[PDB]
């Protein structure tokens, strides 16, 4: 969309998730920076009125701020010239029923903006847990068009944020958990028409190939192979749901974004490649067929769903040529860096050493070395496999500096053990078929519950960490960085923190209501540089503390590597918004006030 | 099975020591139900068919109607 | 309580509800004043994990905030040298049938302290909407007692702070729109046993009367009246709970507070004065007996549920004979001064001149000469009844600044429409027998449901008011005063305000995530000095929003006078912390962080 | 009824024109079940007896046993 790209120039917008296409997370902002930011304080706050897990962030256009929160995904529009009123809301009516097929916490990462055009006026967009796509007028939020998305029934919810490129809607899909074979779809603002919709699995007439996919790179696979890594009817039920980011190069039209997980869990009951499951896409975006597709992860053994956020950048590489790249932290523990062309393989590191599900990524045969030991298999319980399920990266929307060319990375340092079980597909309930037991890894503090998190700045080229830090829990909820020379994260235990950019030195931190799981954003609004956050423990870490449970194993392992978060904090549902000594409008005491 | 043995071009799954190159007719058979598996695709093309319709009413009245 | 008295002299605690006995809301402390207030932000927040309305305000004794919420009544318990750091939790498992009993949101109007000697260690008191009060351990937040206080099944709930004074814990009562009858009973903090109980109408044995009572009033009434006022046996459900605040003066050994409203709200259904609801009472603290008791309203005609806040100050009256004097502002919209000592009658003034159920209170006879157009009865709509049910003035902590001898009053600006119904009681089903509309009084906005609350600065012996401010909203939380010339309180629509203590020009406001229920507080930290408040709005002004109504007669009238509250404000739950350039222990960015 | 004409000291209530001074036997009786006003009563004895029992073993134990 070109209005979109447009708008994504000034500070004065974070027009979507990722604030560019190119999900840069990056603001050339520098009003708040290394020599004043410990003056940052709130400026005013916002309470969404639900708890659970607040994921994504807000949107600012138009002189408004877009809010969304986790089930029933309420919407709430806020003019920032009198932030204390709700310009409008948007309540949807769902199915509670909903929530049951939900396998991570009830979360929602986000809203989406079309900016209008001659046929219809500006949209906002939205997911709803039970599998809708809406559309809401910008200005009024009345409803515009509203399409089902999904089916509760047979296992599918939507929590991905919807992603508009040009003058399409792309949801993707969730329920790998239950079964659901992974698609994604993409409709017409105008008109709410289904334009496409591809699958991760099953025949080539399903998965939607270009006829030229893969031709830089044969050896990644070509046709026939959405069956025939398969045995049988597997597919159907083989997951590949995408339910995390995309991101879009205007230039070439494509845009890009990975698979999730096989299903079940059970690696023994679905023999082959899976494909393809756990790859990563480079569409064509008025047709959605695939011109390239990389499988990170054959035949998945740890639910290493290959979600993950994709950050475009062009850099020379170590020939001297300039490449057009995307990079993308993966679950499995391994950042890709691809030519976004071609889809040829540039690097594919370890984002921490202790991964060893894999030996190494051989870039010449693009295939990942297992080493068996890591491995997982019916009757065997493996122990002390790294990364665990929840990943050393999870659904955080990262950041990049073009112009130190470092990627600022918020990471977590969990690892497992795990035992498969057998069990029979139905749908609409869970296919999962595996015990796990998830903690801090080996850098980490595992008897104490803590040492579960990294904040890394990494160069995609060399592979190189410019440098480490080590944070008490899992960062969950990405980062953002600014030529101010700040990288600014929220943590699980209640803090938004700013790092320097060069060093990675802890520079300031606030004391939120609750721990976060979203990321951070900014804009500029009448010359005043602000820094918004989400806050509200959930998603996936913090499902002991949501739905009490104390059973190390239980919420699909998490909740024995989370029991220290209740005692930093609780559940909560808000925005925080902060600026130089926090400067508001309500500076001017008599705004809002009654009778003027 | 260390990943690096391949069939074909995207295909270099390998059964490990001890286990089946296909698990039909074995202990780890899912024995999945052909009815079951069917019951995703026949919910899409539901709700394809019922938004094909709002799509047509919305394009003749210019108001949504879910 | 001799310890309590002694460490609610220190700007280092904040031991009581009402900071001290005489509930003064009032700080010495002048690091925060007139001239630098506008420097005030968030120094660090507090999610509490739970929504609804959020009451009372935290407690701060020897270095730890005590926080409570609303059902299902959990403790937190947090040192402030770690503010992120939860020291202790206590969390009730409670019938969530305690619920549908409660007339007016699940609230909790926040916890005690008593303070340890020889035989028992410090203890944290809570009640709980089930009805039963607790002692914890203040130190490891584990239960020392608990008691049943209270029966969902007939209607009872507890909503009301315990109070502790010597070695008792008093709790109040609640569930007068069920037709519970008012009883207030005391327990010893060592043992758990039962000290006294005494009744708000029936026989004098269940009142409990001493020889004295009204000896120097005897035209207030003295014995039988508990019964000789009702017909036949409708006293056994007639109200009088008391579920406000109480005041404790030392040297007379006497507790004050007042008793709620007569069952039900039809009058019609219960002819007589109904003694001894809504009464001032003077009672002795070891015994229980009363030695003075005041009937403000007879016959209730208008639920004025005489609950109120009671504020203890020495001044000298029109004679300039120096006073020991209690100030209470009833919903009945008089402000009541009375000698503490005697019972007499100093003055009663009305708290807005709109108020017209009474002409005035004439000071010799007692009695409120009432206005018969503005009374209710059955076959009757009464119109334009000023106050409101809902008072104008309700259960908000508000304060006295004993330098500038001011109150600081938290009032609501409330009028109504009113209509009885026949009906039956049936234990543990709601008695209340009317339809009700409240909206905007005459000075503020009824066409546009806002301008329903003011403060005022109000002179308890001349009746002047040194200054008065409207509000958008009911002032529905109390108000804290401070040294530093600043009156403080939060409001419905999301706000902490600070107004010169003797002009009343707003110099500062700031917007919270919720609106505000519960009072300021505030307290001094190694050196640095705080100012705290809940938010999350509930309670009786904000049910249209907690609970989705929309009939304007909906929640006991409420719902039509609040619809624009939802425009400003969604629902939340925590607690906000201050200081001057939001200066925090975490200003030390090291503190908290790993490792380890 | 203006609320200053009083038959005893803390009594003043008057019926309001056209209503009876006791309403037993009116279109206005209320005709309260007995045995349901009673109610509140045996549930706040029964507590009690509970709450004694509990302080009793507390006194010999030194443990609160709800
Ligand atoms: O398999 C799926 O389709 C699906 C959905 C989700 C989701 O929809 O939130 C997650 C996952 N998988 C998953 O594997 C995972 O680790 C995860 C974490 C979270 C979270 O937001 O904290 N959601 C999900
Ligand atoms: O009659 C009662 O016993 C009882 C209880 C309460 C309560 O327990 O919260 C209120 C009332 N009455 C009442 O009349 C009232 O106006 C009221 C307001 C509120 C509130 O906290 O917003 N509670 C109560
Ligand atoms: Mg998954
Ligand atoms: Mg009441």
């Amino acid at each position: 969309n070109d209005k979109l790209v447009e708008l994504s120039k000034s500070n004065e917008n974070w027009v979507m998730q990722g604030k560019d296409f190119s999900g840069t997370h990056y603001s050339t902002a520098k009003q708040i920076n290394k020599d004043n930011v410990k003056k940052l304080r709130p400026s005013w706050s916002f309470s969404t009125g639900v708890l659970n897990g607040h994921e994504g962030a807000p949107l600012v256009v138009n002189g408004t701020m877009y809010i969304h929160t986790p089930f029933p995904n309420n919407t709430f529009a806020i003019d920032l010239d009198e932030p204390g009123v709700i310009k409008w809301e948007h309540k949807p009516k769902q199915d509670p029923a909903a929530r049951a097929v939900a396998c991570c916490d009830v979360v929602n990462r986000g809203l989406a903006y079309w900016p209008g055009d001659d046929k219809a006026p500006a949209m906002i967009v939205k997911s709803l847990l039970d599998g809708h796509v809406v559309a809401l007028n910008a200005e009024t939020g009345e409803e515009y068009w509203k399409v089902e998305n999904g089916d509760i029934s047979v296992g599918q919810t939507e929590t991905a944020a919807p992603f508009v490129a040009k003058d399409l809607v792309i949801q993707g899909s969730s329920g790998a958990e239950l079964g659901v074979r992974g698609y994604v779809t993409a409709y017409d603002i105008h008109t709410g028409e289904m334009v496409w919709r591809w699958y991760a699995t099953g025949p080539d007439a399903d998965v939607g190939l270009d006829k030229d996919f893969n031709k830089h790179n044969p050896h990644y696979g070509q046709k026939g192979l959405g069956t025939s890594t398969w045995e049988d009817n597997a597919w159907k039920i083989g997951g590949g749901t995408n339910w995390g980011w995309y991101a879009y190069d205007p230039q070439l039209d494509m845009f890009y974004y990975g698979s999730g997980n096989p299903a079940p869990w059970n690696e023994t009951m679905r023999p082959g490649d899976n494909k393809w499951t756990m790859t990563i896409w480079g569409r064509d975006l008025e047709t959605g067929l695939a011109k390239f597709g990389y499988q990170k992860t054959p035949h998945d053994e740890w639910d290493y769903a290959g979600v993950n956020v994709m950050m475009l950048s062009e850099q020379k590489d170590k020939n001297g040529k300039m490449r057009k790249l995307l990079t993308h932290p993966d679950r499995n523990g391994i950042i890709y860096t691809l030519d976004r062309e071609t889809g040829d393989l540039v690097s594919a590191n370890k984002m921490d050493d202790t991964a060893n599900w894999v030996k190494k990524v051989d870039l010449e045969t693009g295939l990942p070395i297992r080493d068996p030991e890591y491995g997982t298999r019916m009757g065997h319980r493996s122990r002390d496999v790294c990364p665990s399920a929840m990943g050393f990266h999870n659904q955080g929307f990262d950041s990049y500096d073009p112009k130190r060319e470092l990627f600022y990375l918020g990471i977590n340092h969990l690892c497992m053990d795990w035992e498969p079980f057998m069990l029979p597909y139905r749908a609409g309930q869970f296919f999962v078929g595996a015990n796990v037991w998830t903690y801090p890894g080996p850098k980490g503090d595992r008897q104490n519950g803590i040492g579960s998190g990294q904040v890394k700045a990494y160069n995609a080229i060399t592979g190189e960490f410019a440098w480490e830090k080590m944070e008490k829990f899992s960062v969950w909820g990405g980062t953002t960085a600014t030529e101010g020379g700040l990288v600014f994260y929220g943590t699980l235990d209640g803090f938004i923190k700013a790092r320097d950019a060069d060093t990675g030195k802890l520079l300031w931190k606030f004391k939120l209501p609750s721990g976060v799981i979203g990321h951070p954003m900014t804009y500029t609004h009448k010359g005043t540089q602000y820094v918004a956050i989400n806050y509200g423990v959930g998603g996936w870490p913090a499902v002991g503390l949501v739905f009490d449970l104390n059973d190390p194993s239980a919420g699909l392992g998490a909740v024995g590597a989370f029991k220290e978060l209740a005692k930093n904090t609780q559940m909560g549902g808000g925005v925080m918004v902060f600026s130089l000594d926090g400067k508001s409008p309500y500076d001017d005491v008599s705004l809002g006030e009654y009778g003027m | 099975y260390d990943g690096t043995k391949c069939k074909a071009a995207g295909d270099c799954w390998e059964a490990k020591p001890g286990f089946p190159d296909k698990i039909k007719g074995s202990k780890y058979d899912p024995k999945h139900s052909e009815k079951e598996l069917n019951k995703q695709d026949a919910a899409l093309k539901a709700m394809e068919k019922r938004n094909a319709e709002r799509v047509e009413q919305f394009k003749k009245t210019g108001k949504w109607v879910y």
